[PDB]
């Protein structure tokens, strides 16, 4: 109920969709002065400022990143590495964090909702949704996250389908 | 001719593996939004 | 009144539009395990399953056809060859079948409504609208239909304009 | 207030926005039987009648221009050479005319604001906005206009922005 409204209020201005002949196939992320955007989602950036840049690539970590200018670094997402197990907020409701794995209940999940960040009860991004795999009743996510040392860890289960 | 070809292939392949390992070092540290490099992996990989 | 509501209830899930940079220019048809789609309507299929296939072509009969998989063959249109003369249901109201010819009263008909199937009082597809020609007050249709033997007959009046 | 509403009634009929991939970049004006389009604005005019017409270019005055078809010639704007000082109308409120300088109170005027015809106290076009600069607490504009002889005159302040 109110969780989706809080997601729409937090991700209103900072989330920009990716257009491809009128089709919405992905979402970029503006956090820490960096613009995260995946490889398989191909299209034009809806924002005029973020589209006229050059994104350095990382095909192993499946991420394109760029440098957000200084006049927009205050209006970004927050990020942290301290995260316990339990529940977190996602755009379609809740997501479970168990044994270092993000799980989403079934019914939701198609092609197009790639790049949506995972939020917490305070308002900090803990993961970035990149893919998903159907596991019985409860699907698992293939995402990226950080740690205490500062190494971007990409978690990928078996036989995932890119969204 | 064959010694120059062997030396050329070896130097090119070693430089290729060096660039591959430098990318493999610096790829996890650049995707982080903090954008910091630790002390050992900065100078040893010319990260700045 | 209720005829357009019955057309919208029957053609809700089985009719997929064709997109071309946000413009709706045609409609495919899923009937008999086959995907009918014309030549002159060019664009991407809005459905994700039907777009990732290969359609065999027939330029003389003006039809591209494909094989719908077995998990969707039950959710198709119905088809028959037994047709009398008189009235039939169409998306913009009624259509007259006289002397083996489909006629539509004027006022309706533009570029974009190509591929809409013609239904009957029971719910079976009897023809597929491909083109139209203005004849006095009452326009004629250039369509395809079947017969008792099983030969796809394409009926085309003189000086038609493709929609 | 009141002034903007009759301007909206006029712009709904004859001022046509351009179609960039998701947004509006500029506005084509149809005045006196001659379609006008700015150069730095790139896209497609919404009418399929006004899209097919090939435009001649005038790089000194920053405007493509083409010939209007004969049916559309009565449904055009009107143009006036004589402009006294005071207040004129515009889509975003009012515009001051002082010492031959169309100036606007600030906060309005950004990207996607190009080709909007400045109207008058009768409904005739006196200028066409191409951009402007923020002159302190009040922004001035860079318009083309007309004079008594029939000579298209462009005025542009220092370091204007192509909106």
């Amino acid at each position: 109920g109110k969780r989706q409204r809080m997601v729409m209020k937090l991700e209103s201005d900072k989330t920009f969709p990716i257009m491809l002949e009128g089709k919405i196939n992905g979402y970029a992320c503006v956090v820490g002065g960096k613009l995260f955007r995946p490889m398989h989602v191909e299209g034009k950036i809806d924002n005029d400022v973020l589209a006229a840049l050059k994104t350095k690539k990382a095909s192993k970590y499946d991420l394109e990143y760029a440098d957000v200018p200084q006049n927009m670094r205050a209006d970004t997402f927050k990020y942290t590495h301290e995260k316990p197990q339990g529940y977190y907020s996602w755009h379609h409701g809740a997501v479970q964090y168990e044994n270092g794995r993000f799980t989403v209940p079934k019914g939701v999940g198609a092609k197009g909702d790639s790049g949506r960040p995972i939020l917490d009860n305070q308002g900090r991004v803990v993961a970035i949704v990149l893919g998903g795999v159907n596991e019985g009743s409860r699907t698992a996510l293939s995402v990226v996250m950080w740690n205490e040392k500062g190494v971007t860890v990409k978690y990928t289960p078996e036989n995932c389908e890119q969204w | 001719s064959i010694c120059a070809a062997i030396a050329t292939v070896s130097v090119a392949a070693s430089t290729w593996l060096f660039c591959r390992s430098r990318v493999a070092c610096l790829t996890p540290y650049r995707l982080t939004p903090n954008a910091r490099i630790p002390f050992c992996l900065a100078v040893l990989c010319c990260a700045r």
